């Protein structure tokens, strides 16, 4: 598609070839294209359903596991502080 | 005024997970810190000392004031380092507030991966609570999804159109 | 020592749990191999494989603000809008004003059922004929009949 | 097959350790409803062929 | 207008589990403290 | 003198929640610029903002 001088060329192997205008375009503001081809008339909304069909498929996808739960762990590390306590415990030279 | 109404009444319940939250007027944590800053005595032990088992004892109250200013070097370590963590969360928070880049980028959206559209769409419309402080915070709260019905009455404007026409 | 000790663990885990909040890079390196063609291919592949990618390829992030007070009352909003509802007013508006405007004939058959629709000898004479007028030559062209178009 | 399903889908737990474990939780069972709009772009092809 | 918001409305709670935290132990720690006098010594 | 801070502090918390909670100007100035073609603009442009 030429802009300057404009017209409709159709390329091959770095040559010139033949082409015919069926659906012409129209050819509009400034390098941009619209088509009044019927596929481009659901363009979008295929997209959109493909763009549906695998977000059918995350959601059913990532709740499959039928128990989930969520656990944390608090800064209260009581046991090995007491082992330290007991350890540290275990006086003698005194008794002696 | 009905289909307007429709779609701010559709539009502001769009956060999925909307929670309320206040501050209550009692900052211990700061008072805390202040006492304990307060509390850091020595003129009093000064004075007193002035004035074998009391080797023993001294170099015992030595070894514990060492210990203090290794905690009190620690706990100053540790709060650059939360200082700087907060820091760059706040900072974060700025770039979070801006949020879905181009308009485009919603098309292209059905274009791109889900999980990348998951992740954009996390920050896209990211988690803005809504707080009141309060002085006295007792709270008691309802919720309502809602949507008002503007198709069964615009089935009636059209059946009033050619029936008016007629 | 052992508040000041303590202390300084619940800094690091607040500082360590602020960062795993921040911090996306990870998050952004990750999931780079997943394209349309992975898509297609946790169908080919096995299904398991499929859900532990999506296990990880949405991770679980959380969603929190620091307040003063440990105050939430908390709600939740699922919703969907009814898309259907007006699509099937919206065709059922063009199809209720190009049948106003231009008044194209409709051929319908026995329990209702419509087929194709044609021009009338109304709209062929209202868009077909001023484009004979005007735009082409003028004054000798007749329109056709409805059933012969 | 119970068996090896069991060890075939570990109990993967999801979990983020905290400093302040305060937490309020919800669940969302989900899915689309792809049917719906399918049949409406079989019932647009049709009617944009024709 | 309606079409991108159901599908953003779709979007934003795909993932089935979610949950929030707060900061907590504000002033637990405060109480040791708080329990833990040279004048009177003196 | 502990106390009497704390009740001074409550006060003034007290004061801000009154005043937030009665003063409406704010809102009043805010969202001037809203009207019926913003309104289709929202279609418009994204839905986000």
């Amino acid at each position: 598609k030429k802009v300057r001088s404009e017209r409709l060329e159709a390329q091959l192997r770095g040559k010139h070839i033949r082409l015919y205008v069926a659906a012409e375009p129209l050819a509009y503001e400034r390098d941009k294209l619209l088509f009044t081809t019927p596929v481009a008339h659901l363009h979008e909304e295929i997209l959109r359903y493909d763009g549906l069909c695998r977000h059918q498929k995350i959601c059913q996808l990532l709740n499959t596991f039928p128990v989930k739960v969520v656990t944390a762990s608090r800064h209260e590390l009581n046991c090995k502080k007491l082992v330290e306590m007991m350890e540290q415990h275990d006086a003698k030279k005194s008794i002696m | 005024g009905l289909c307007r109404h429709q779609k701010i009444c559709q539009l502001l319940n769009t956060f999925p997970v909307k929670v309320v939250t206040a501050s209550r007027h009692e900052l211990n944590c700061k008072k805390l810190v202040e006492m304990m800053e307060q509390h850091d005595a020595k003129k009093s032990i000064m004075k007193f000392l002035l004035n074998q088992v009391i080797k023993c004892l001294e170099e015992q109250i030595q070894s514990q004031v060492d210990e203090i200013q290794d905690l009190r070097t620690l706990n100053q370590t540790w709060e650059n380092r939360v200082r700087e963590l907060r820091d760059l969360l706040t900072r974060y928070a700025s770039r979070r507030e801006d949020s879905m880049s181009l308009g485009a980028r919603d098309a292209e959206l059905y274009h791109l991966p889900v999980l990348e559209a998951v992740r954009k769409a996390r920050d896209a419309a990211p988690f803005r609570p809504l707080a009141v402080e309060d002085n006295r915070l007792v709270a008691n709260s309802f919720f309502s999804q809602f949507v008002p019905g503007t198709e069964s009455l615009e089935r009636f404007l059209t059946q009033l159109w050619e029936n008016e026409y007629f | 020592i052992q508040d000041l000790r303590t202390l300084n663990q619940t800094w690091e885990n607040r500082v360590r749990e602020l960062r795993d909040l921040l911090t996306r890079y990870a998050s952004r390196r990750e999931d780079s191999m997943s394209l349309g063609a992975r898509d297609a291919e946790l169908y080919h592949l096995p299904v398991l494989e499929a859900v532990r990618k999506a296990r990880d390829a949405a991770p679980f992030r959380p969603l929190a603000v620091e307040d003063n007070r440990l105050v939430a009352n908390s709600f939740f909003s699922q919703f969907v809008p009814g898309t259907e509802s007006l699509e099937r007013f919206l065709t059922q508006l063009w199809e209720n004003e190009y049948f106003r405007t231009f008044r194209l004939r409709r051929l319908v058959t026995h329990q209702g059922a419509e087929e194709a629709i044609v021009y009338s000898n109304y709209t062929v004479e209202r868009v077909t004929l001023p484009y004979l007028c005007h735009i082409l030559a003028l004054g000798t062209l007749d329109p056709v009949p409805e059933a012969y178009l």
